[PDB]
Parts: structure tokens; sequence; C-alpha cells
């Protein structure tokens, strides 16, 4: 199959600062991105999908927006709690073979 | 050609059996594109016109199974038998037609030309 | 001319050539994504 | 919009094979699409296996092709799974997770290619 990859693993980057992160895959990521968040002993729970659609029951601090190999999200305030995995998804592919990423962790600074 | 002996005219026909007889013996730019698609055209009437010619020749054949052969009309020396659909001359004669004769010997066809064909083998040595 | 042809819409058989082909062009232009065929016995 | 009524864990012990449920009741079951992911400890989500619910179809990864079938029924309308050879590194959370996709049962489809609904997943305890 096709499996893609998110680079840098993950971002030291005290809160209170924009945040924009991108996977990028071989083929086309116009259309078929999918941005995942999972706390740590939950269930995920979908973001932005289709690359600019909004999830359903998402805070509108979220948002997708980008063209062609760049895909940038958009954050007005940033909220501790909200500090968890960040996964991106590729769907471009029939038969169906779906490959996750490998999630980036983000940290507040603490001393 | 000889291939308009078989379907080549407008031919009403309908009129008697009997009298039909007296028809019987009565009877561009050099495209590249073009020239490759005309080809097929061309081969699909060369077939045609083959195939007529040797179910002449397949027909003639037969006939020469059954001893008259480049003859238009034969008399076989085998008597008309009633068992195939008892009728009379009059109504022969009268209410048919040769696309309309088919209709009722279509059935008896075989078993006529098989007795044809038998009634000759028994001429060459005796 | 003065010809009679006892035709018959229904028991023509150019029908079932025309079907046939005609399933034969769908098989290859229109590619479903999951086909079902149950062929039973 | 989808409420699940899925079974416990009940998995067995190492060696043997697992047959963990997936039950979703209280409305419609038959329009949703439903994919199956693994979740190893400490590693990113995997994609195991798709069904398509009104069409009773499914589509695995190509490795894990005839080590595992995804079996369900509208009768009773559950979905379950099957692991054959089971071995211990196997061990990882499961999610059997839904997706609406449209009004199956007059025809109507979507077939999205996102996971948006989730199950609550799978319990296990490793000790000697
Ligand atoms: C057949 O019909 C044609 C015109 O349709 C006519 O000229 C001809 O005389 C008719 N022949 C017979 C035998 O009815």
């Amino acid at each position: 199959d096709i499996v893609m990859t998110q680079s840098p693993a993950t971002l030291s980057v005290s809160p209170g600062e924009r945040a924009t992160l991108s996977c990028r895959a071989s083929e086309s990521v116009s259309s078929d991105l999918a941005w995942y968040q999972q706390k740590p002993g939950q269930a995920p729970r979908l973001l932005i999908y289709g690359a600019s659609t909004r999830a359903t029951g998402v805070p509108a601090r979220f948002s997708g927006s980008g063209s062609g190999a760049e895909f940038t999200l958009t954050i007005s305030s940033l909220q501790s709690e909200d500090f968890a995995v960040y996964y991106c998804q590729q769907y471009n592919n029939w038969p169906p073979r779906y490959t996750f990423g490998q999630g980036t962790r983000l940290e507040i600074k603490r001393t | 050609g000889i291939g308009a002996v078989f379907l080549g005219f407008l031919g009403a026909a309908g009129s008697t059996m009997g009298a039909a007889s007296m028809t019987l013996t009565v009877q561009a730019p050099e495209a590249q594109q073009h020239l490759l698609k005309l080809t097929v055209w061309g081969i699909k009437q060369l077939q045609a016109r083959v195939l007529a010619v040797e179910r002449y020749l397949r027909d003639q054949q037969l006939l020469g199974i059954w001893g008259c052969s480049g003859k238009l009309i034969c008399c076989t020396n085998v008597p008309w038998n009633s068992s195939w659909s008892n009728r009379n001359l009059s109504e022969i004669w009268d209410n048919m037609t040769w696309l309309q004769w088919d209709k009722e010997i279509s059935n008896y066809t075989q078993i006529i030309y098989g007795l044809l064909e038998e009634s000759q083998n028994q001429q060459e040595k005796n | 001319e003065n010809v009679t042809e006892e035709f018959n819409m229904w028991k023509n058989n150019m029908v079932e050539q025309m079907h046939t082909d005609i399933i034969s062009l769908w098989d290859q232009s229109l590619k479903p994504c999951v086909k079902l065929t149950p062929l039973c016995v | 919009e989808v409420q699940l009524v899925e079974s416990g864990a009940e998995v067995k012990k190492p060696g043997s094979s697992v047959k963990v449920s997936c039950k979703a009741s209280g409305d419609t079951f038959i329009r949703y699409s439903f994919t199956w992911v693994r979740q190893a400890p400490g590693q990113g989500l995997e994609w195991m296996g798709r069904i398509i619910t009104i069409l009773d179809v499914a589509h695995y990864a190509p490795h894990l092709q005839g080590r595992v079938t995804i079996t369900a029924d509208k009768s009773t309308s559950t979905v379950y799974l099957e692991l054959r050879n089971l071995r211990s590194d196997d061990t990882a959370v499961y999610f059997c997770a839904g997706v609406y996709e449209g009004e199956a049962d007059e025809g109507e489809y979507d077939n999205n290619g996102f996971l948006k609904h989730w199950g609550q997943g799978t319990l296990v305890t490793v000790s000697s």
C-alpha cells in the first residue's frame, strides 16, 4: 500500500503562538485530508475531513484550508486541555486501503 | 451477375407459382482514414458476392446428387405422393404462390430430398 | 410489391441479439465498485 | 445519532480465537458503514477492515487478508469479528467505528471514507 508521514514528529511550541501542521503524501492531498485528535485513553475525534469540511459538534477555532501540497490550520485561541495527538488520514484509493499517520504530540513547556 | 439470381432485385413475385416459371428464364478524395474505413465496407461486399457463388456451386452439387445439374427445371422420375398434405391440383394451381408454397412443404422438405436422392443411386450399376 | 410477410414483433430474435449486445456493452462501459451476483442453484 | 449496545470484552486466553462484538440499536443500523481499527499500546492507529452493511461486502488490508474476517447479521443487526492464530503482540485496543452513509434502504448512498462515530473500544489487562 501507500503510507504518508507527518514531520516533525513532535513540536515543542509553548501555548500562545500560531500552530500549523500538515500531513504530506506522495499523491494528491488537495481534497482527501482527514484530521483527528485522540485524548490519551479515549476514542479519537474527527476535526476536519475533506481538508476543508468541519466535523459536527466541534468548536469553530479549528479549521482546515490550503491548496496543492500546502495545507494550514488556523487557530485564533489555544486551549491547554486541547493538547493531544494529531492524526492525518488519506483514503483516496479504491479498493479501500486507509493508512493512518503516526500522531504528533504537543506539551506545554513545564518547568 | 450470377448473384442476381439470388437476391439483387425488387422481384414482386406474388403472381401464380405455375405462371412464375416464365420469369425464371428471364432471370473521391484519397483520404487515409476514409480509405481505411472503406476497406471494410468493400470486404463486406466481396464476402456477399463470393458467398453467392459458392452457394450456387453448393446447390449445383446437391442437384448433381439429384441427377439434374445446370438445369433450371427438372422432371425427376418420382411421382408425387399424396401422403404429404393431401391436396388437389386445382388448389395447388390457384391458391398457391412461390413464397406461399414453402409454408406447407416445410416439414416434408427433408423426406422429399431424401427420397429424391435415393431414387438415383441404383441407376449407376443396374 | 404484392408481397405479404408474417411479421412478429414478439418472436423476433433480432431483439435477443440486441439485448445480449447491450449487456456486453454495459458490462465493459460501466464499472460498478461492488458487484453482487446471486447465481443460485 | 447512533446508539451502541455492544457486548463486553470476553477476551479468551492467548492462543485462542476472539469474537469482538459490535452492536448498535435504538435506531436504524443498515445505513452506516463500519470500519475496524487497531491501536497497539504507544503506536499509531491501523485500519484493519471495512464492511458495507447493506451490501455485506468486506475489504481487508493485503497482509491480514486470510487471517481475519468481519461477519455481520441484520436480523439481530450486529457485526462480529474473527481472529485466528492469535499472537501475543496482536494484543491491542480495538474500535468498531461507524459512519452515516445516507438512506441506504431507499437506495441512496454516500460511501464516505472518513470515520466520525466510534465505539467504546476494548479493555485489556495483562498479567503473568
Ligand atoms: C401485384 O400488385 C402489383 C402492384 O402492387 C400489380 O401491379 C400486379 O399486377 C399484382 N399482381 C398480382 C398477380 O396480383
